[PDB]
């Protein structure tokens, strides 16, 4: 009907004929010479998403979710391979997070689950009780703080030696040591200055509170804190939240408390760790 | 006005916990001036009693250098 | 397991296992033979232990199997004894593992909410676990009795 | 989260128009059903534990393999997580009924729930069956009209999962 | 796509180098295993429908929720889609085993598949369990070495879906 | 994480069965090799820096372009990142060897490692070659009985990246 | 991030090459443009509030639907969000102009902005119009010579959004 | 560079560059031409500089080229001189950049890790850096000598 | 000042000052004579600059002086000119310091809430500082006028 | 010591010592006399162990005692042997204590900073302690040799 036997096909974009509205953005992504550069299908996904609830996704898109690895801050890029799924996630949408520990200690059902007794499902907890004024626990706590804040130990030139000394000497608490690490120039270099602002906010939130953000209330609050006060403002505000105070006081290093289903899938779905039928 | 020396007593009113926490209740620590308003507020939230506060590093009433 | 806990402690600190941790693993693997013997003895006697503990409990707490009781009837009594068998198997798992971790994962985390949803009394469970400990420790040797009773008392405290 | 009143307020703010007779009519209808909603919510709150008990008993009787070894609810941990999820569904259905709007379900319950359960391994169909059993239990306690009201939210959850 | 020989050729071509002893050793290894690969591919092609039958039976017997109402595989159309996905996994595992490289697996299966299942609501864990079922069913028919070789690519698919 | 003992415990718990003869045989097989595992872990811990030395030197001798300008390991920072990644691989291979299981490799190392390296531009083949080099260097130090044990976990990591 | 000096340095570092005549020519070009860049940066810092003032007013005058009810900029919250985004755009364009490179724009702004705006429902055509508003508003304040320099960074932002 | 450091120090607190930072950038862009001249004079004469610096280093520390030493042998000595060439190239990069930044990322982060993985003695590296500094300052005038000396001093202190 | 900022930035990582910070301090101390002559010129003509700045404000913003405004009345106008005096003194402080830290922590930190507590419009403040900039730059020499202008622009951006 | 390790683990987990680490304490106190006899057997052989280890170290690393090296000269070689004396005494302390705790707390914490202050190469230290391990294991039977080698190679890894 459109082309017949003797006519070469052409792109039937705007002005040539009536344009559908339900596939507008995807279609005009397709009528682009960069369409082969995208390998993820976009129309089956779109037409499936029209008929299903919101996904488990960062409110600013799937490219805002870092891989839940030990260290690195790896994000999807819009440009190397588009693979971008936008979702109409509202401001009151609360993300569904999975506990790294006892399932019924989730804050959604148990508001006191943060102060609940630790099971063997939970990670190792590092607390500094040494005289708070020869001890290997202090060095263990220091290493755990580096492993949580940065995901890994730093090189010798990069250590916050003065803060460490204040830590075994008792002038500062574990919370102040974590603050000195997270506000350090090395942390700013590694996780702030090379990333999209909300990507940095999400990653830093995961390193400091041990959980992804719940939605646009938290992300918008820390986004405005970025706007007003910068990296130090964001980091100090995250550490100054009450939630930090109930889960990590002055004595305990932060630990991972929540994961996303994608981060759980990274570990559980590997061929070794899949539950055998 | 740089560093405060604060000693306080923070009893526990929400739980009874069996680890060692003598260091958490009574403690003397150094708090920054910019941190001290929030620290004092947080201590008062928890029902703690503030015993003494002293200026340590900086000099009181400095129009500059703070 | 002892090995799992040592590895997890070393990994949390991003370090290799220390001589003390390797010493703990060495002692654990040395004792593995007698712990397997204890677990196998406890396994071969499952029917006798479960039966004797069930009769001891029901005679000690008749209200559970009386009409209006939680375990009244053949099917509910069978479910009672089947929970007892679950916990006996979990104790054997703890015996082989070297610690109470299998017990905790499989039957201690969330136990109170589950039995609260089942209307199952917790004092009844505690006394049933105590009866199981008495029967099992009575059947097996005195030296192994302390090792087995450690896990049994852990379970009794957990359900209490 | 938006109730019927908030929905009217937003649909009039987007237009920029003030309230006229139709908005007052919709608000009046919501206040007309408000007493039924409050009584149903109070009854459900008074008997939440009971409702969870018969609903879980019915689900595990109909599907015994769930609580047997190799089932997703075979552990004290996983059984507790299961009854916790059932409590979630009941409580948020009560919220949605009390608000008169299914927004809270999409907003706090059904978002990313399929991906979460699929990553956990939770059977979706059995969760829907638990929701339907919970519906049947709740209806008898709340009465005919309140059951018809709660049914739309329970069916909303079941269709969102399935 | 890319196979083992093309892999070595590309690695040496990017460097601009001629083939040396290590490259010739890799080529000789592939040529040694070629006959085993061909036998395994023929055996699989002869028995593909069978392997799909036992793998699907295993998966839907251990997880009957998938095929009851409300499940992802509940309809004739969705059941057929599931068995078609398993058929494609098996065929491309055979292709990768013949080629000796997992490049075709990436390009023709794993690029965009997890996003597609995330949109569709497909439980990827159950898909991986079905892939593992196909692995064990295939190994028995193909023998020890062919089973190890095929399991390499089955595990590659399973970890790629992760 | 999951070790050999916990693997057996879980595979029997999911069945609902007590330990049978096969279970006790598996437990005996694990306990018999404990002394070898502990001795090898001690040797590797005491010689980790030497192993990283020799593996890095071998890898950058076979592929000197990695540490020369334009190479992925060309800077002090990126060379440090390379040797740090190698140290991580050695440490986790030692953990997997003590455990008797490859689970910790899947849930602390290989989860998203391939996609992370693809994002960073890290050459996967060169990293696999470095893992192999660590394998030969460790096999000399630990001894044949422990060399075979370390080999399976090094090969597991190599197949995870590959 | 990266500026012109660092760009040349990195190019010659990856080549392992030495600073030749071309490199020193590029360095001379940047040093020649430096004083103009610094003057423009200071001027824009002085008048940043004024630039946002005028650009917002003009954008909302050309497209008044944004600020009327039902518009993306209709609320105090959404209007303040629009102003905050424009203030970022001005500040980061100033950073890129002073650096002489658009790498900072890419990594800090454009990597993830399209998907954020598409998920938020933010119109991208109107955002590009606002960027062009800031462009020709700041062009008057900085002067023709500095306008020609800041315009390329404003067009870079616009092309990244479009 | 100076521009990069000022921009990141501005961005971290979400502000435009202060008058001091703009004045610093002005000084840098005003000194750019003499910086390029210094980069010239170091660049053309570097075969010399490397040879004299290596000779002076091996004279003052004969142990490195004595049997059992790190740089013993022609090839390891060649690697030594290659490292010296690396670091002097980094020094010219720093001179053009106006900061020790390119030096810092390219050859200071993890340098202790790398020279431990090679067991290159860091005191030998520091001595080589002082030798290169002396040789290079010999070929520059006082104003250029001081500027190149600051970068060499940073490198030597960083390796120390 | 510049020295204070460099010292605190270096001590943040507990390290000696980089050649970049040493170079910025050297440029700061090198230009001390010109900035101190600028301080001379500004402090000698305080009343003139303040008067013309007030006149330019009042003609540009007749709103403030008209009845019902913040500056209506003789006393409130006196407070206006007094604040202009404060701010030009702070500008001189920043010029001699070489950094805006004295301006920051004397007249910028908390200024928003402060002029909120005084019902003082911040657009009025930016108009005031722009008038001050124009009057001062009119009197200063070509090179010095720019240096004064950058501090005045910092103050303008700081207020609003 | 082992007792200290058990007590601190118990205190960190906030409970009494379990029968497992009680058995650990019993086994440690049961083996004390063997540890003491091993400590002697090392103690009479101070000079032979230390001098053989130094000879092997300077056989592998002639550069160390070559002119310009760290141990060049009689006095510096004496300081070498005295450091080996310290570490042999620490190994004896560790054998007696049952774990490596005295070894780190006296000679491993801060050793890198100390030897960097002393220009002492860490590879030389690890070669020296490996030589001491090889010498000291020969003096003992296999059962004693294994445990002593555990302390020695822990020390070698810590120095590396
Ligand atoms: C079946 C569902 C469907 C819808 C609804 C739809 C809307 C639609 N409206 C369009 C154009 C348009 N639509 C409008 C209408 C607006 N102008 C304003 O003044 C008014 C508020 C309003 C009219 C009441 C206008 C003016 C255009 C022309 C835009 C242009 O070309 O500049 C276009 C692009 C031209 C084309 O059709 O090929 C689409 C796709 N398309 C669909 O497939
Ligand atoms: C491991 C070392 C350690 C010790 C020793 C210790 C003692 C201790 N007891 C406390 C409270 C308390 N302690 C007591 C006990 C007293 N009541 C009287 O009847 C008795 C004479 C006496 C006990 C025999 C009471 C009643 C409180 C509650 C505070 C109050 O209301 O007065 C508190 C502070 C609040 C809290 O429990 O968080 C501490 C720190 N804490 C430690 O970490
Ligand atoms: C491996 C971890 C695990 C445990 C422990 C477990 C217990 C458990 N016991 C159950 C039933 C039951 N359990 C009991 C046992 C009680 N009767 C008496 O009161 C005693 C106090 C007590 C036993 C000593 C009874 C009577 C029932 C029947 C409840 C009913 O059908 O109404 C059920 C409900 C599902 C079913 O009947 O199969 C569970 C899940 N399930 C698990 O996956
Ligand atoms: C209010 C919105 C919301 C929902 C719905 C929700 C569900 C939910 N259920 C979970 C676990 C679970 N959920 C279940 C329930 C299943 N067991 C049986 O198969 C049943 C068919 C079925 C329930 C009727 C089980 C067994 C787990 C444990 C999974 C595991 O530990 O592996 C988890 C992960 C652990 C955690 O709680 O953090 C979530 C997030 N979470 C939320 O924030
Ligand atoms: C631009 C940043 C950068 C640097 C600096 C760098 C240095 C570097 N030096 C190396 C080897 C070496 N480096 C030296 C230098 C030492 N010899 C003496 O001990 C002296 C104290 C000292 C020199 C003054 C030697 C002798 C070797 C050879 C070691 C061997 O034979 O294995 C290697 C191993 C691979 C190779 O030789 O190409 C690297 C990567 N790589 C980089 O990407
Ligand atoms: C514990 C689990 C885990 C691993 C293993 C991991 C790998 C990892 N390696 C990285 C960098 C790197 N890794 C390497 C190493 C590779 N490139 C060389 O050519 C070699 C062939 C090869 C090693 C044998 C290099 C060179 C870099 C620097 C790349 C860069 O920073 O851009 C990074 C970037 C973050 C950072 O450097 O701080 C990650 C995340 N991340 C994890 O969470
Ligand atoms: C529903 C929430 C909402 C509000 C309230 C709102 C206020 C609002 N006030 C505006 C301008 C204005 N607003 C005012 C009112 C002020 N003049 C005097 O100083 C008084 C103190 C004060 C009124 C009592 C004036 C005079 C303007 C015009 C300024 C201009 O055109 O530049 C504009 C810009 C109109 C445009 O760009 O087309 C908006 C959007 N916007 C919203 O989305
Ligand atoms: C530094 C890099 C960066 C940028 C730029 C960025 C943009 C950004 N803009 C946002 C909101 C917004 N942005 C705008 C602005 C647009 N709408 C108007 O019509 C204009 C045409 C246009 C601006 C000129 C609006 C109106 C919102 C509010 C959206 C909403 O609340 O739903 C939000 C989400 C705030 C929230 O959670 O509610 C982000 C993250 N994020 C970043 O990390
Ligand atoms: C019990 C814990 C402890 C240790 C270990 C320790 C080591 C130590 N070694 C020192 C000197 C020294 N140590 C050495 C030995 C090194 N030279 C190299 O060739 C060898 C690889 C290596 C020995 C195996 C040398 C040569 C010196 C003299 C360096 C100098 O004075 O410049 C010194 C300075 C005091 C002196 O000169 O006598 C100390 C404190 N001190 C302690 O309190």
């Amino acid at each position: 009907r459109i082309f017949g036997e003797d006519t070469v096909p052409f792109i039937r974009d705007l002005g040539q004929e009536a344009q559908p509205s339900w596939n507008w953005g995807a279609a005009y992504s397709l009528y682009n010479y960069a369409a082969p550069r995208r390998k993820v299908p976009q129309f089956i996904t779109l037409y499936a998403d029209y008929v299903k609830p919101l996904p488990n996704q960062h409110p600013y898109g799937s490219g805002n979710d870092p891989l839940e690895i030990q260290f690195g801050a790896i994000f999807k890029s819009e440009t190397k391979a588009p693979s971008a799924r936008p979702a109409p996630i509202g401001k009151d949408v609360q993300r569904i997070l999975i506990r790294s520990g006892n399932p019924i200690t989730n804050e959604r059902g148990n508001p006191a689950g943060g102060i609940s007794d630790k099971t063997s499902l939970s990670p190792q907890i590092f607390k500094l009780t040494q005289d708070n004024r020869v001890e290997v626990n202090v060095q263990a706590v220091i290493r755990a703080a580096y492993q949580q804040v940065f995901g890994r130990q730093l090189y010798e030139g990069q250590h916050l030696s003065v803060s460490e000394i204040k830590l075994e000497n008792g002038e500062i608490s574990v919370k102040e040591f974590v603050r000195d690490l997270a506000t350090s120039e090395i942390f700013r270099k590694l996780y702030w200055q090379n990333f999209y602002v909300c990507k940095s906010i999400e990653y830093i939130h995961r390193r400091l509170l041990g959980r992804p953000t719940y939605g646009r209330d938290e992300t918008n609050r820390y986004y405005d804190l970025a706007f007003k006060k910068g990296f130090a403002g964001v980091v100090n505000a995250i550490l100054d939240t009450m939630e930090y105070a109930e889960v990590f006081g002055d004595d305990v290093v932060p630990y991972e408390r929540y994961v996303t289903p994608a981060g759980l899938n990274l570990r559980k779905l590997r061929a070794g760790t899949v539950p055998t039928l | 006005t740089r560093l405060f020396k604060v000693t306080a007593l923070i009893p526990s009113y929400k739980k009874v916990r069996g680890g060692r926490e003598l260091q958490n209740t009574y403690f003397t620590k150094l708090v920054e001036y910019d941190r001290w308003f929030a620290e004092q507020q947080r201590i008062q939230k928890q029902g703690g009693k503030i015993l003494s506060v002293k200026m340590v590093a900086g000099k009181p009433g400095l129009n500059t250098g703070v | 397991s002892v090995v799992t806990k040592a590895i997890v402690s070393a990994d949390a600190e991003a370090r290799y296992l220390s001589p003390g941790e390797l010493d703990r693993i060495r002692g654990f693997v040395s004792s593995g033979e007698r712990r397997l013997r204890v677990a196998q003895t406890l396994t071969e006697s499952r029917e006798r232990i479960i039966k004797q503990a069930g009769d001891q409990l029901f005679q000690k707490r008749p209200d559970l199997v009386s009409p209006g009781g939680n375990a009244y009837g053949a099917e509910r009594t069978a479910s009672c004894l089947r929970d007892l068998d679950y916990y006996l198997r979990l104790v054997t798992f703890g015996i082989v593992a070297g610690d109470v971790t299998p017990i905790e994962e499989i039957g201690v985390i969330g136990v109170k909410e589950m039995y609260r949803n089942l209307e199952v009394p917790l004092p009844g469970m505690v006394e049933a676990v105590k009866a199981m400990k008495s029967v099992a420790t009575g059947l097996l040797s005195g030296d192994d009795s302390a090792e087995v009773g450690y896990y049994f008392d852990y379970l009794a405290g957990a359900l209490a | 989260m938006q109730d019927a009143i908030t929905s009217v307020i937003n649909t009039y703010d987007v237009q920029g128009k003030y309230f006229d007779t139709s908005a007052f009519d919709k608000l009046k209808a919501y206040y007309a059903t408000g007493e039924l909603r409050v009584r149903a919510a109070g009854t459900i709150s008074a008997n939440a534990a009971t409702i969870i008990k018969e609903a879980s008993a019915k689900l595990f009787s109909n599907q015994p393999d769930l609580v047997r070894p190799g089932g997703n609810a075979y552990t004290t941990r996983r059984y507790a997580a299961c009854v916790r999820d059932m409590d979630y569904f009941l409580r948020y259905a009560t919220y949605a009924m009390l608000a008169g709007d299914t927004s809270i379900l999409d907003e706090r319950v059904l978002n990313g729930l399929k991906e979460t359960y699929n990553s956990l391994g939770v059977p979706i169909s059995s969760t829907v069956q638990g929701i339907q059993a919970m519906k049947e239990v709740t209806g008898s306690l709340v009465g005919s009209g309140a059951a018809k009201e709660m049914g739309v939210y329970f069916d909303y959850l079941s269709s969102g999962l399935s």
